RNA sequence: GUCCGACUUUAUGUCGCGCACUGGUUUUCAACCGGAUCUUUCCUUCUGGCUAACCUGUACUCCUUGUGGGUGCAGGCGAACC
């Protein structure tokens, strides 16, 4: 503790931490791609999205709002950014 | 951690990513999201929301990263921005709608201290928006002017 | 069509490349229908150690954006036809001196014209194809400052050895030593 | 609010070194810490210091080698006059033959006894010894 | 320290603490001096021949005397990656 | 170089304080302050003075064939100054 680096500490203890607490802040959030099983247009969404986002092509929420993150319309499928 | 006009020491924000640049995974067009945002204010959304649906819809991160400029300036290089600030707005609406329930029911003591703070903060904001002259000299705020503002 | 793509008092050295430009124009598919608007502000080149060479072409700026859509293609085919010599597509931009109080009022002056932005952007686009991620400065007890620059992990195939070469260039345009560090 | 920046540096770096440790991370790093920790670098009250860029403000992490005693800002940032330096020097110093009461003059942020040398004097940032 | 011909006119040039560089005072009765006997290609202690570090009793007051030892014995080689100076 | 303290009515040869005054101070040194210069690096700039000064080249070379050195008139250096 008393010789420690701070210039470059533990990856680990880099998720340990919060954010707007890192070396330099970086966000935890990310993008999805999201398939909705009506079409075949692959969607951009936000993980921590704040609205019912539907595809332009058919009216299905493919997420919901939530207190956090995104949470998906039960057949959704989608890949991280 | 302030809380300006209570008690809080929050400091829940969201952290801006370090690369200014374009995200390598956007494929979108600078001038398509331009035209976006101006058909999203045209629908009559103020920049906040015109942001958050270019964040959740569309994989537009923010649009300082993608254009160049920011929602509000793209707004009014178009010419789109309204003659009073979000924010400002906002508050004056919060500000009548609590005067509402004050006129409504005048035991609750608790929302007229609530409105004397949201006064206070009105003109705080005020005072601001006032010195950077976006509002005129004489801009103020009183009694059935804050109606005609928010209707 | 020489003559053409330098907007510039012609040199014998940079003649060559304008001759690799139209070679690199021969080729239909890919290299033309954007390569055509192109234009040069004095290419420079900068000694590297051990007998190596950094050519450092100088962009007007407003074609930056076409240069950068085609940089890759245009920066392996020019390595295949220059040998030794490694080709850094810079750009150039006006900086301006502060207006000392004694010194006479102009105009304001832009925030992009000054010493550091056009360092940080020349640094910036010292390389396309890796990005920076993080940029640390370390000052030495002796009295010298070190600008470590921190690059993507992911695209560090492009530049495998021209990172070397990529400081000397700083160091010749500035003299502010810089060492290169990729983090795990 | 953080009003001095250069007194939270200070006041990390004094923590920091009281408890045992040998590096800090100061956040806000502003010009006048980085011209600070230089001077003290340039006489040894510290180690090897260094700045991160966030593109917000940046910080700094200070390594030390247990060599310093105490920082310390002027919080009021006095006009010294070239006759009043001494009389801060007696009343911050300990001792004549060493301490420095770094301020900024016009010739920039340098220790008391370079700028006597200048015979340039200005505002009186801090004390290091 | 110096008398100006350049004799020292100091007495009992003290001791610092090896792993935070403070001196160590005179009635410093919590410090301690640990010596480390060097060893030779088949393992025997070689006799009156060894490495010497000063703790300071503020660091094993306050806890980090183990710690500041296994750093200090590491970086001259004596122990094999027993402290990472990544915490 | 200059030289003075131990050698006492004197000194040098001598014992050097490692030079009591004055220089080479590019002996590397090391600073401690400046000044000018190159950066895409300006320090208010001109408008006539005055052209101070030689990027002037007109008549030319005083003298070793040597740009050391000049008598000198239209361009033309203005911070050397009005
Ligand atoms: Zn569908």
């Amino acid at each position: 503790v008393l010789v420690q680096d701070l210039l470059h500490p533990t990856a680990a203890s880099e998720a340990r931490k919060h954010k707007l607490k890192t070396l330099v802040q970086s966000p935890r959030s990310h993008f999805l791609d999201v398939k909705c099983p009506g079409c075949l247009n692959i969607t951009t969404v936000f993980s921590h999205a704040q609205t019912a986002v539907t595809c332009e092509s058919c009216s299905t929420v493919l997420c919901t709002p939530t207190g956090g993150k995104a949470k998906l319309s039960e057949g959704t499928s989608f890949r991280r950014k | 951690m302030g809380r300006m006009h209570s008690k809080g020491k929050g400091m829940s924000s969201s952290a801006i990513p370090y690369s200014r640049n374009a995200p390598a995974w956007f494929k979108g067009s600078s001038d398509g999201v331009v035209e976006q945002i101006i058909k999203y204010a045209r629908k009559g959304l103020t920049p906040s929301q015109i942001g958050v649906l270019l964040r959740d819809a569309h994989g537009v991160t923010q649009a300082k990263v993608i254009t160049g400029n920011k929602i509000l300036r793209i707004l009014k290089s178009n010419g789109l921005a309204p003659e009073i600030p979000e924010d400002l707005y906002f508050l004056i609406k919060k500000a009548v709608s609590v005067r509402k329930h004050l006129e409504r029911n005048r035991k609750d003591k608790d929302a007229k201290f609530r409105l004397i703070l949201i006064e206070s903060r009105i003109h705080r904001l005020a005072r601001y928006y006032r010195t950077v002259s976006v509002l005129p000299p004489n801009w103020k705020y009183e009694s059935a002017t804050a109606s005609a503002l928010v209707n | 069509p020489q003559a053409k793509i330098l907007s510039q008092a012609p040199t014998e050295l940079e003649l060559q490349v304008a001759q690799a430009f139209i070679d690199l124009e021969n080729n239909s598919p890919e290299l033309k229908a954007d390569l055509r608007a192109l234009q040069f502000k004095s290419i420079r080149e900068i000694e590297v150690a051990g007998g190596k060479k950094a050519l450092a072409v100088f962009v007007p700026v407003p074609s930056l954006a076409a240069y950068h859509k085609v940089q890759i293609k245009l920066t392996r085919e020019l390595e295949k036809k220059f040998q030794d010599r490694h080709v850094i597509f810079l750009a150039e931009r006006r900086i301006l001196p502060k207006p000392s109080r004694k010194s006479r009022q102009t105009q304001k002056r832009p925030r992009s014209r000054t010493l550091t932005a056009v360092h940080d952007k020349i640094l910036e686009d010292l390389v396309f194809p890796t990005e920076i991620v993080g940029k640390r400065v370390r000052y030495l007890v002796g009295g010298n400052k070190i600008q470590k620059i921190l690059l993507n992990s992911k695209d560090v195939q492009h530049i495998d050895n021209k990172l070397e070469s990529f400081q000397a260039v700083y160091n010749k345009l500035t003299g502010k030593q810089i060492v290169f560090e990729i983090p795990s | 609010t953080r009003t001095s920046v250069l007194a939270d540096a200070l006041n990390a770096i004094n923590n920091a070194e009281k408890t045992g440790k040998r590096q800090v991370l100061i956040r806000p790093s502003s010009k006048v810490i980085i011209k600070f920790l230089q001077v003290m670098q340039k006489h040894g009250y510290i180690g090897e210091f260094e700045y991160i860029d966030d593109h917000r403000s940046g910080k700094i992490v200070v390594q030390l080698n247990g060599r310093l005693n105490k920082c310390g800002v002027i919080s009021p940032r006095f006009n010294v006059k070239i006759a009043d330096v001494e009389k801060w020097t007696a009343n911050l110093l300990p001792a004549r033959q060493f301490g420095y009461v770094i301020l900024t003059t016009s010739a920039g942020i340098m220790d008391h006894e370079e700028a006597h040398r200048k015979h340039v004097s200005g505002k009186i940032l801090g004390f290091v010894y | 320290m110096e008398n100006d011909k350049g004799q020292l006119v100091e007495l009992y040039v003290p001791r610092k603490c090896s792993a935070t560089n403070r001196i160590i005072k005179a009635k410093d009765h919590s410090s301690v001096q640990i010596n480390i006997a060097q060893v030779d290609e088949e393992g025997r202690a070689i006799p009156g021949e060894y490495v010497t570090y000063a703790l300071s009793g503020y660091i094993r007051a306050r806890g980090e005397a183990d710690d500041s030892l296994n750093r200090l014995a590491q970086q001259d080689g004596l122990l094999k990656n027993v402290w990472s100076y990544s915490r």
